[PDB]
């Protein structure tokens, strides 16, 4: 009787083309989401993200969805993100790291520049013992995943 | 923390 939540995390980068500058050559935006777009926030009840110290306010926390924080700039990092859950849910919190890409890398064939990146890591955060009050409140919720009923028949 | 261009 586990639930388990599936993510995506990773970022998106833009690179700006003419509009670029020394100072920022790329949008992006770092995120975590429900692997399907679902609401984690059943679950998740603020995301704390650590930035590179070159950014102004490098600790950003973000208390709804999107989980997301969007800048522009220059160079790749690691960014950490603290998922804290809501009380019934978890007291640990758990910890995601995400390097910063803001170009394609491991690529074959021809590419262009202005094509969007992506890098993203799929996964899933497993609550291995949630209690009956969590269970109660979150049940077959669309953004969980709950062991499939065994037949009585 | 390391940042670099890539």
């Amino acid at each position: 009787i586990e639930i388990s939540v599936p993510i995506v995390y990773g970022n998106v980068a833009f690179w700006l083309g003419k509009k670029a500058s020394e100072y920022q050559s790329h949008k992006w935006a770092v995120y975590v989401r429900g692997a399907t777009n679902e609401d984690i926030s059943v679950v998740v009840k603020k995301v704390v993200f650590q930035l590179h110290s070159s950014f102004n306010s490098p600790t950003r926390v973000i208390e709804e969805p999107p989980f997301e924080v969007s800048e522009s700039g220059w160079g790749e990092f690691e960014i950490a993100m603290t998922l804290h859950f809501h009380s019934d849910v978890c007291d640990k919190p758990l910890s995601l790291y995400h390097h910063l890409k803001l170009y394609p890398e491991d690529e074959s064939g021809p590419l262009t520049m202005k094509k969007p990146v992506v890098v993203e890591s799929y996964d899933e955060i497993v609550f291995p013992d949630p209690s009956e009050s969590f269970l109660a409140r979150v049940q077959n919720h669309p953004a969980l995943t709950f062991p499939r009923l065994p037949s009585g028949y | 923390a390391r940042k670099s261009a890539p």
